[PDB]
């Protein structure tokens, strides 16, 4: 059961933290704790095909907490833009994050997540979101907050690297 | 001028005048479908029918140890339809006097409670988990058996008394009941449940207090003895057993219900307690509880 | 181990570091101190860049080496020496030559290629034109020598034009953009050539490949000519798009030029767009599954799908509304009309996604040509009508195909998520905005506007597919719900009386369905939908009432069923229903001689007695509308009592018993029922309305004083026993009744509508009740809900409540602010609602703000301060809300106006910098702008007192440039007085534009995380100097 490197980012209180803790604890941070540089986070979901582990690289989304920025993507096999439908700026700025990751990793298997769905008030329709169709990305609506389409991101990247698009997660011991 | 789709025939089941809809003598006489106008027969079939080709023991066990993985016809593979539910009574027994009983139900939620394995849960006909809790039912508190000694009743349960009515039993200390008269079953109940510590009182290991309804005979005189009792809960209705049957979950003519109100002019009977069917400005709002501001 | 190589002036070596880069990236917990050391290194400079990428898993630890090398380009370039930039530009050039001829590049991964390449923009970037000026011909004959030379300049290109067209803004400042965009245009001809060149003639595949990728980028810019006025569309289509592995870049390019919003080049479009088609039918035949091709396909042969998507809904909806007009055209056009079709039934969200999206576009345009059906009946002499409007005309029978596509491929309309909240309560939650309900509403919304267009086809779609459904047998769950769906989504779409005709065939036969089918597996699937169905049609039961009746009794038998989500679905739709049909439950119907709603209340138990706990609560709320709807005072009110009996049977109950031990409100069972109680009473709230509070006051006061119990009850249990024990089954529960006791006292007042009543009864007990206990709580144990639950009934009461803001303010201002005064983390909920709530104040009850002492004041004003300061989006966007609300409240009242300026204006214009400079508040950026703008614009005229000691000899405005440029200066002192005194006077200048304002912030946020130098002067003064007067100069013209 082979693992992959997986390099999470986007803006800052996008959610990327909050969304990594929720699969490997269970819990909901409510708090806003800003990441410095990164923090690797090995997750493991089971398939029909055998266990499968992601090494997430959840980075820093402050331009002051940066880090080695670029310099986590190398050798990175996936990846996951995510903004919060909540702020506009942070969808706005993706297309600077898909930028410095591809001059990094040029065929990797991405996905855009629009996280907190769950906020009645949203403020980026889904009409605007379009920014993946001509990169060729995968998009999701998610919410950390109520595990709305929780898994969607890492079940599709599965899908693309283990070349099977019937794998399926079954939480087998 | 208007020719509107038959809606009232949309069914999904094949019950046999189901009190999940109004009496059979109110939506139209002959009702439709699915309703009859004769218990009577099938009732004699049914009994008749009695012998044994199913498996309780082994049934008790799954229930009590949520366990289905396989290994008139069959038992429902989970906690859902566990109850055996009546029909209206519509034809009235010949025999009703002598070979039939009633149980004045309370107001409140059929369950289906299950004690086990240190715990106790309460279900609804819907399998749908109501609590879980503690009880002095054998099985049911943390210091009981860990070795095959489980119950399963069939109850209401009222919330202002905080009270589980004990209306049947279907198993007790790890052996089954379904293969017993009703006769027996209701005698096991009155006789076993206050030779129960505790049982019907509130303390921590024993949070609900289990009662079991009591039940009377069905005779002219009886019914209108019945009719002005007082009891310790609200009326919702009567239930009618006929002596003779086994506890089979589902829907049976073998066991009748009736509102308060119904009694009176269908069997007949007296009619006074249940039958009765259905500078200076203001600032009006007072409290009971009373304390501080 | 520390190994800690900072060092600085030991002569440190290369191959320890070399270690540390090898466990940043591989090892575990190590790279914890690996990170946290490599980070660190970025302290002195950077005389180490030389000697590693030198020295030389290495190519990691010289990708290292480089980012402090791009740190310095962007950061101290101007001020280095001219001999040292010069130094590296050699440096990086060659570094490039060396390695960019390497003969190997893809193993010293394109990552040190790429990084390098970037490198080199970085540094032309900075000098390019001036001090660069052979750069763009150098590069030229350097590709025409060297086809490796040559391969990776065309990925050079890329980067630059990237760097100047597409990622300037933030980035660089708005006048040397410009400089660069002309730079670059005015240079680029000579570089079209070589791309050109090697298009015709090149026969290398990857140098070719990228010369059409760095062509790719190009097309955001290029003035027009080189696209339409030369042989570039007709080299792609013919040479490069027929060809496997570069008919995606071909077409991408195709698209993006395709998607050209001017009027100047019909000619080109028209032959563009046939000359493509032609090799889309060479290539993939029209006759072929495309469906099958992408569900058997891999990363080629599915991208390209996509990019047909987009290439030919980009193309249609831009210059397909002159495919119509000419006439040679008219079959190219339904040839790609066929396309779109095949594509639509590629199973994949995002494709099907683009397709809708022209879809709608197309019946929106044909709509507003004529919204109405022909007229059915031909003429008495037998020719055609022309009831046909022009252009709809072309389309007819693509539309049809397209009508079968929205019915057969309809999306779930509504979207359950079941998940369990903050209390270990399950529950079932309604999606709102998600995409996927996005998706529905675009489809309901083409199949809307097909139908008005002809719905006779719409109908007939439909009979058929519910046919074949019956006895055409290509039955299953998954089709059935689908053309449900679609029926229902047309409601209102039709003609009143088609409807009636259409309703009652459409669910007849559905009807007739559920009784051949045999099982309840089926029959609840069935039956599901025809309650849905007529769930979508309230018109069609507010005309037919014994329908409606027995749909009603039919959802009360439904309500027994123990088959799964039956009950589910019997509520959904009895609430849906009962909310669109509300006064016909309360009005008596021909055929009966009493209102529908008393047979329901004298039957409540009996009808509900298998329900779960939140399906009862879904049916009160569906009886609550019914109420609502009677207006006669004194019937709703005997409504009202019976509708809540069975609710306070258990109330009363309880209560009794806690006048006798209070120890009760301590039982888990009764406190398990006063919060399902309570939130029964919740819903019942939410449809009655403002006439429930005959109800309310009935318990308004004893429940006031439980949820103090519950409240004392456990703030005690954690000040015994820390946090952790709200971290369990009874203390959860107790939060339950405080939270659902909030829930209904703000829930009621926001519907109530008499203020004064409202503040003069039920504003008062609140005050002991739930702000004194907040007060008194230990912070831990105090309900964030309750600084919310006050905001809504401040904003609902207003003016009747500005006379208690004293009284509130004490409880919970300084106590709660004592929670959220150290870090801007902990306590979040508290930190939102508190700003919330002074949010409403400010806004609705501003005369408070001046009862208070000037001491007090101050207090709340730094508080806005800090709420401004966070880096929580929503709570310091909520304080520049507050505070710009705040000045415009404090503009109104001309006595207490100058003192606020005397006192705050400076002390607020330095706060308001001291976020605009800092990097992590870039969200703001508009509030921020508009916020300074308006102070500036008041400094012009308003405030008229003395900001300085002297008195006239200094006008405001000259004190207020030159303390902002003292602040600014002062706390930038790397920046030349020029570029400060330039910033400042566009503060002035463009104070009635925000738009403009905001670059002009933008703009010195770049330059600020640059050392411009006292040396080189690149900025651009009489050209911005003026510039800037030419907006001073539109506030004062028109
Ligand atoms: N309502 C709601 N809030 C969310 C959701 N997801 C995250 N949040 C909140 O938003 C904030 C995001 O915090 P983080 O997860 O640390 O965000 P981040 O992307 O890690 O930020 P950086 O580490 O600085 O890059 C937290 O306060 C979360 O509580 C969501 O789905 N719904
Ligand atoms: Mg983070």
């Amino acid at each position: 059961q082979v693992q992959f490197k997986l390099v999470l980012v986007g803006d800052g209180g996008t959610g990327k933290t909050t969304f990594v803790k929720r699969h490997l604890t269970g819990e909901f941070e409510k708090k806003y704790v800003a990441t410095l540089g990164v923090e690797v986070h090995p997750l493991v979901f089971h398939t029909n095909r055998g266990p499968i582990k992601f090494n997430v690289w959840d980075t820093a989304g402050l331009e002051k907490f940066g880090g080695l920025r670029d310099g986590y993507y190398i050798q990175a096999q996936c990846a996951i833009i995510m903004f919060d439908v909540t702020s506009r700026v942070t969808y706005k700025n993706v297309p600077n994050w898909h930028r410095d990751l591809v001059r990094v990793c040029e065929n990797i298997p991405i996905v855009l997540c629009g996280n907190k769905v769950d906020i009645k008030d949203r403020k980026v329709k889904a009409k605007s979101i379009v920014f993946h169709r001509k990169k060729n990305l995968q998009y999701y609506d998610i919410s950390a907050k109520s595990n709305y389409n929780f898994e969607k991101p890492f079940l599709w990247l599965a899908r693309k690297l283990i070349g099977d698009p019937n794998l399926e997660f079954v939480a087998m011991p | 001028p208007l020719q509107l789709p038959p809606l009232e025939r949309l069914t999904l089941s094949q019950d046999l005048n189901s009190t999940a809809a109004p009496h059979p003598r109110l939506s139209q006489y002959k009702s439709k479908y699915s309703s009859l106008e004769q218990s009577e027969r099938r009732r004699r079939l049914l009994e008749l029918q009695k012998s044994k080709r199913l498996d309780y023991v082994n049934h008790a066990r799954r229930l009590a140890e949520d366990d289905w993985t396989g290994m008139v016809k069959k038992l429902p593979k989970h906690y859902a339809n566990q109850l055996m539910l009546s029909e209206w009574l519509i034809d009235v027994p010949s025999d009703l006097g002598q070979e039939w009983i009633v149980v004045v139900c309370p107001v409140g939620k059929r369950a289906l409670i299950v004690a086990s394995r240190g715990s106790t849960s309460a279900y609804t006909k819907s399998g749908y988990c109501v609590n879980r809790f503690s009880s002095l039912l054998p099985g049911g508190n943390r210091r009981n058996s860990t070795a095959k000694d489980y119950t399963i009743l069939d109850c209401i349960y009222n919330e202002v008394n905080q009270t589980y009515y004990v209306l049947d039993v279907m198993c007790w200390r790890g052996h089954p009941f379904y293969d017993c008269q009703t006769d027996f079953r209701f005698y096991w109940m009155h006789s076993k449940l206050p030779e129960e510590e505790g049982l019907g009182e509130k303390t921590k290991l024993n949070p609900f207090k289990f009662v079991g309804l009591k039940n009377f005979p069905c005779t002219p005189e009886s019914l209108c003895d019945v009719l002005s009792m007082d009891f310790p809960f609200e009326v919702d209705g009567l239930l009618f057993y006929h002596k003779q049957t086994h506890y089979s979950p589902g829907s049976t003519p073998l066991v009748g219900w009736l509102r308060p109100y119904m009694v009176s002019d269908v069997l007949g009977v007296a009619v006074p307690a249940g039958p009765l069917t259905t500078g200076s400005s203001h600032s009006p709002d007072h409290p009971g509880c009373l304390m501080e501001n | 181990h520390a190994a800690r190589q900072l060092l600085d002036f030991s002569q440190k070596l290369d191959i320890n570091l070399l270690d540390n880069v090898v466990n940043c990236l591989y090892h575990g917990e190590g790279a914890q101190q690996r990170m946290a050391q490599e980070v660190l290194t970025h302290l002195k400079e950077h005389p180490d860049a030389w000697t590693r990428v030198d020295t030389i898993q290495n190519m990691n630890t010289k990708y290292y080496g480089l980012q402090i090398l791009e740190n310095v380009i962007k950061t101290r370039w101007k001020i280095l020496p001219r001999n040292q930039c010069e130094g590296i530009k050699k440096y990086v050039v060659g570094l490039i030559i060396k390695t960019s001829s390497d003969p190997t590049c893809v193993e010293k991964e394109k990552v040190y290629i790429g990084k390098l390449n970037m490198i080199l923009v970085q540094i032309l970037k900075q000098e390019w034109p001036k001090h660069w000026p052979t750069f763009i011909s150098d590069i030229v004959g350097a590709s025409r020598t060297s086809e490796s030379l040559c391969q990776n300049n065309m990925v050079i290109l890329k980067l630059l034009s990237e760097e100047v067209f597409d990622f300037s803004s933030g980035q660089i400042t708005q006048v040397k953009a410009k400089h660069l965009k002309d730079s670059m245009c005015n240079e680029f001809s000579q570089i079209f050539q070589l791309c050109q060149f090697v298009m015709e003639n090149s026969q290398n595949a990857p140098l070719v490949h990228a010369t059409l990728e760095t062509l790719l980028r190009f097309l955001n810019w290029i003035p027009l000519g080189y696209i339409f006025e030369t042989k570039l569309i007709s080299t792609l289509i013919y040479k490069f798009l027929n060809v496997p592995m570069f008919r995606n870049v071909s077409l991408k390019c195709l698209t993006e030029i395709a998607g050209v919003s001017v009027s100047q080049y019909e000619e080109q479009f028209e032959t563009l767009f046939t000359l493509t088609m032609m090799q889309l039918k060479q290539m993939l035949p029209l006759n072929t599954n495309i469906r099958l091709a992408y569900s058997n396909g891999k990363d080629d042969e599915q991208n390209f799908i996509q990019n047909l998507s987009l290439f030919l809904c980009t193309f249609l909806k831009e210059h397909g509304q002159l495919l119509e007009k000419r006439l040679n055209l008219r079959e190219a056009l339904m040839e790609a009309l066929h396309y779109m079709l095949l594509v639509s039934e590629v199973e994949e969200t995002e494709i099907f996604k683009i397709c809708l999206e022209y879809w709608n576009h197309l019946a929106a345009e044909l709509y507003r040509e004529s919204p109405f059906s022909t007229s059915a009946s031909p003429l008495l002499s037998g020719s055609q009508h022309f009831d046909i409007p022009p252009r709809r005309q072309l389309y007819l029978t693509v539309l049809s195909k397209v009508r079968l596509l929205m019915v057969s491929r309809m999306a779930k309309p509504e979207e359950v998520l079941v998940v369990e909240n903050d209390q270990g309560e399950v529950v079932r939650e309604f999606m709102k905005d998600t995409d996927s309900i996005n998706l529905y509403k675009n489809m309901r919304e083409t199949l809307v506007y097909l139908t008005h267009l002809d719905y006779v086809d719409t109908e007939i779609i439909m009979t058929k597919k519910l046919q074949n459904q019956v006895n055409g047998t290509e039955w299953s769950w998954k089709n059935l719900n689908t053309l449900c769906w679609a029926i229902g989504s047309i409601s209102g779409a039709m003609h009143e009386e088609d409807e009636k005709r259409f309703l009652v065939t459409v669910i007849k036969d559905l009807l007739g369905l559920c009784e051949q089918k045999r099982g309840k597996d089926n029959k609840a699937i069935i039956a599901s939908n025809i309650m849905y169905i007529v769930g979508q049609y309230p018109r069609f039961l507010r005309a037919h009432w014994k329908f409606l009746k027995t749909v009603v009794n039919k959802l009360f038998e439904f309500m027994h069923e123990t088959h799964d989500g039956v009950q589910d679905m019997a509520c959904d739709t009895f609430i849906k229903i009962a909310q669109k049909c509300r006064r016909h439950f309360v009005q008596v119907q021909v055929g009966e001689v009493m209102p529908f709603i008393d047979e329901i209340l004298n039957n409540i138990n009996t009808i509900i007695c298998d329900l779960q706990p939140q399906q009862v609560h879904t049916f009160y709320e569906a009886v609550g509308y019914m109420i609502g709807a009677q207006t006669d005072q004194t019937v709703q009110e005997h409504l009202i009592e019976k509708y809540m009996l069975l609710p306070n049977q258990v109330w009363d109950s309880i209560i009794q018993q806690a006048t006798k031990n209070v120890d009760i409100l301590k039982d888990p069972e009764t406190v398990k029922q006063l919060g399902s109680i309570l939130k029964t009473n919740v819903r019942a709230c939410k449809a009655v309305g403002h006439p429930f509070v005959i109800q309310l006051g009935r318990i308004y006061l004893d429940m006031l004083n439980v949820y103090k119990c519950l409240s004392e009850n456990i703030s005690a249990a954690i000040q015994a026993n820390g946090e952790m024990v709200t971290k369990q089954p009874l203390i959860r529960s107790m939060r339950t009744v405080k939270r659902e006791t909030l829930k209904l006292i703000s829930g009621w007042v926001s519907r109530s509508n008499d203020p004064q009543m409202v503040a003069e009864n039920f504003v008062p007990p609140l005050l002991d009740a739930v702000l004194i206990d907040y007060q008194r709580n230990v912070p831990a144990a105090r309900e964030p809900e309750v600084l919310s639950t006050m905001a809504i009934i401040v904003n609902k009461l207003g003016g009747h409540i500005t006379a208690e803001i004293p009284q509130i303010f004490d409880a919970v201002f300084e106590c709660t602010l004592n929670m959220i005064n150290k870090d801007f983390e902990e306590y979040p909920e508290h930190r939102t609602n508190f700003f919330l709530l002074l949010q409403a104040v400010n806004s609705h009850c501003f005369p408070a703000f001046l009862a208070i002492p000037p001491a007090q004041f101050k207090l709340v004003l730094d508080s806005i301060i800090w709420a401004f300061k966070h880096t929580m989006r929503n709570v310091a966007d909520t304080g520049l809300q507050i505070l710009f609300t705040l000045l415009q409240n404090v503009a109104q009242e001309e006595a207490a106006a100058q003192s606020f300026y005397q006192t705050y204006f400076c002390d607020i214009l330095q706060h308001i910098f001291s976020v605009v400079t800092d990097t992590s508040h870039t969200a703001g950026l508009t509030m921020h702008a508009s916020i300074l703008a308006y102070m500036f614009n008041l400094v012009e005229e308003g405030k008229i007192s003395t900001p300085l000691n002297p008195g006239n000899p200094v006008n405001n405005q000259m004190f207020i440039q030159d303390y902002v440029a003292n602040l600014l200066k002062s706390a930038f002192p790397h920046l030349q007085d020029a570029q400060v005194k330039l910033f400042v006077t566009g503060l002035f200048s463009l104070n009635q534009d925000i738009p403009a304002f905001k670059e002009h912030l933008r703009d010195f946020l770049v330059q600020i995380k640059e050392f411009a130098g006292e040396d080189t002067s690149d900025l651009f003064l009489e050209e911005r100097e003026t510039a800037l007067r030419q907006a001073q100069e539109e506030k004062h013209k028109l």
